[PDB]
């Protein structure tokens, strides 16, 4: 149903492309990851790898496996085997294609693995990875219980209308497998069903282009004296950097992704309610947090005096309060003010005397200068 | 590296305005790929160092509101009136208590 | 802003040209002496006289049409208030410019 | 949040005073759960400092 | 052997509880942990769950295996399939009902996960988990030799 | 990290061994990194050849 589940999946077909560790060095493999984004604010994650999945070999929709570009062949195993960690083992969401939405937690890199028929296949990226908790309150994991706030978040929809990308022909991809001394003489498969690019830099024949034949190469002592490309002419790639270009032309054109950015709520955690203790033009708030949360006031003065601090241990702090006005923010707590009026001792009759100390705290910055 | 290293017109303008110091680097040998320098991205640093917001910065208890960009509750000032009432509307004394 | 690559124009015993390219910081370079290898084996016969043409280009990125930030100039504000106004047992709900 | 928080007259003493600040609530839609807010263990906190 | 090994478990049979990520979001599942407890200076956990084990459906005694309520049935797997983390995999100790004691490193939150006949399930809980080390020294893991002093830790022990 | 575990499942419940022991490895260059970069410069080091010889 529609192009977007049909997908240009069909005329893609998934790639191979070489990764810094594969275990016990580097290597080409279709595991690699193009790219890395961590812009939504829950956490999850939306890897770009060089492989595609979501559908099989004959274009079905099949999204329990993953299609992955095994050297000469391409071969499929259930999406459910593969895993992911940065600093602990990953959720795999969902996928389309080339991308992956999975739940990963904090780390400095993100590695990616699955089981072949033989020995394991990893590969590790160097991306920061560092999510940032949707709201005032920095938690690790999403909270029980908590207030809804507005936040941005990746859709696991596959609907998809704004963002597009660019893919094209591959360029020739060399295969030396192709190409071995028979007897003593150059000796190359097509193979059957692929066209067979062949040259050479010595002399003789430095062109090949055989379609499907099977033919002999003089004057090359070596099968290393040549060189041989498998092409296909047939399906687009994503312009990836790994993969050389085809000099000839780039037929080239525009696709959507899945995976949006989209706003969205969450859950986050509430600020454990301060003990409020009242006094003469000050208030003394006992916090309490159960994580660290930046605790910010100010004045409705002309004078704010903006101050604000991230505090994560209980703490009593002491605050001036006039009678124009002070706002209190306390996590996502909703904001709540406070105004402050005479106390104490005031100014009562108390004759003699007194009743001078009295007004010394009602009214001060003067007071001292009229007597 | 500074906010607003990537610049576009309007949301939907192709034109944009780019300048992240791109500079491409000498490959590997034996290595495809294509290397390459970069500023990090500005957005992400404001993102980090964006400060406490102007909502909660805002004198007088100003509270600010978005997408009909507006402040309320802002308590500065005072605001004159003048009531030009019809003198149909009042009431002679005869009518009311004494 | 995501850093859009080309793909490596990799001549072989051979030598590419460069030519101007209309994208946002657009860089391009050309590179001599690389021998590159692929998983099917040595791609270039070729120690020397080998070209590997590097491209790469700043766009905006996917994710942009959701998450961005908009810079706005502002000046001359008005205020517009509302004012619940009983005059003689009228009550109205009065929406009104200062 | 402070040390005696929990407070038992004897070991053996039913009877206990407490005073955590315990505040329910709004439960999210859709969910079953009891949700709450309570000051941290103050017997953690000065067994820390 | 007497009603601690006999268990109320014969009463009780588990049942599931909401988890705030079962992978693709929440659900019903009888992993769900109810509370966590880490007062032990020894670094172990102990973790009472949603779910018992120990004893079969039929209360039979074995603790090879775990019981969980899968929706309208009650299946049963094996105990040493359950993993759970919450820097790095933990170490099963032991278990009785509904609680649980491994060897837990130290982290922010607990993950606990088992193998069902199909997708993993998994669930996390935010809760500070911070052993003391036993001592004037603070270490992370107990040393090869040392010197014996008094400490408080979870015994075992079913008693 | 802080400690190097090692384990391996055995017919039966799978076995593990932590120690104690401090591991850091001092990046290469003056710039302190956690993974190796995709593209850089080639400097002088020393590292743990896997040849058995
Ligand atoms: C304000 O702080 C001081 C010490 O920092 C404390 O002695 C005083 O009691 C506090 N004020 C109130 C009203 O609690
Ligand atoms: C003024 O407005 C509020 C709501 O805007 C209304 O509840 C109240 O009754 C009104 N009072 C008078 C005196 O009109």
């Amino acid at each position: 149903s529609t192009e977007e589940l049909f997908n240009e999946y069909k005329l893609t077909r998934p790639y191979m492309a070489r990764c810094i560790r594969c275990a016990v060095g580097s290597c080409h493999s279709p595991i690699a990851i193009e790219a890395v984004k961590s812009d939504g604010h829950d956490g999850y994650v939306r890897l770009q790898t060089s492989s595609q999945y979501g559908l099989d070999s004959s274009g079905n929709l099949k999204g329990r496996t993953m299609r992955y570009d095994m050297h000469g062949t391409i071969k499929e195993i259930p999406l459910h085997q593969v895993s992911l960690y940065t600093s602990r083992p990953c959720h795999i969401v969902d996928g389309h294609g080339y991308f992956l939405l999975a739940r990963c937690p904090a780390g400095d890199s993100i590695t990616m693995e699955f089981k072949k028929d033989s020995v394991r296949h990893s590969c590790s990226v160097p991306y920061e990875v560092k999510f940032n908790p949707v709201g005032r309150e920095l938690y690790t994991h999403p909270p029980e219980h908590g207030v809804e706030q507005a936040c941005q978040v990746y859709a696991h929809d596959a609907q998809n209308r704004g963002a597009y990308v660019e893919m094209h022909l591959p360029g020739s991809e060399v295969d030396s497998s192709l190409v071995s001394l028979s007897g003593s003489s150059v000796t190359v498969t097509p193979p059957d069903g692929t066209s067979a690019l062949v040259e050479c830099e010595c002399g003789g024949t430095k062109i090949s282009e055989t379609i499907n034949k099977t033919k002999q190469f003089s004057q090359c002592t070596k099968k290393e004296q040549c060189r041989a490309y498998r092409l296909q002419n047939d399906k687009w790639v994503y312009n990836s950097d790994k993969l050389p270009k085809a000099a000839g032309a780039t037929l080239k054109g525009k696709l959507h992704v899945p995976f949006l950015l989209a706003d969205g709520k969450c859950t986050v955690p509430l600020a454990p309610e301060p003990m409020i203790t009242f006094g003469f033009r000050s208030v003394s708030l006992k916090l309490h947090p159960k994580n660290p949360t930046y605790l910010i006031t100010r004045q409705l003065a002309d004078e704010p005096h903006y101050t604000h601090e991230l505090i994560s241990e209980p703490a009593v702090r002491n605050f001036t309060v006039t009678e124009k006005g002070w706002e209190f923010v306390w996590g996502n707590h909703p904001p709540k003010r406070f105004w402050a009026q005479e106390t104490a001792p005031g100014n009562p009759h108390g004759l003699p005397h007194e009743v001078i100390t009295h007004y010394y705290h009602r009214y001060p910055m003067s007071t001292i200068l009229g007597l | 590296g500074a906010f607003g290293d990537i610049q576009s017109r309007t949301v939907s303008s192709s034109d944009l305005y780019a300048n992240t110091n791109l500079v491409l680097q000498r490959p590997k040998a034996g290595a495809i790929h294509v290397p390459y320098t970069q500023a990090p991205s500005g957005f992400e640093q404001w993102k980090k160092d964006k400060a406490p917001s102007l909502k909660f910065t805002a004198p007088f208890g100003c509270e600010i509101y978005t997408n009909p960009i507006r402040a309320e509750n802002c308590a500065v000032g005072s605001i004159p009136l003048a009531f030009d009432i019809p003198d149909a509307l009042f009431t002679r004394v005869s009518e009311t208590p004494t | 802003y995501k850093t859009g690559m080309d793909s490596p124009a990799i001549k072989c015993c051979g030598s590419q040209e460069c030519t101007p390219t209309y994208r946002p910081d657009e860089q391009c370079k050309v590179f001599t002496g690389v021998y590159p290898f692929m998983w099917g084996g040595a791609y270039c016969f070729c120690d020397t006289e080998n070209t590997q043409v590097s491209k790469a280009y700043v766009m905006k990125s996917d994710d942009c049409l959701a998450d961005h930030a908009e810079a706005y100039k502002a000046h001359t504000a008005s205020v517009q208030a509302f004012l619940n106004i009983t005059v003689g047992e009228h009550s109205i709900v009065t929406t009104v410019y200062v």
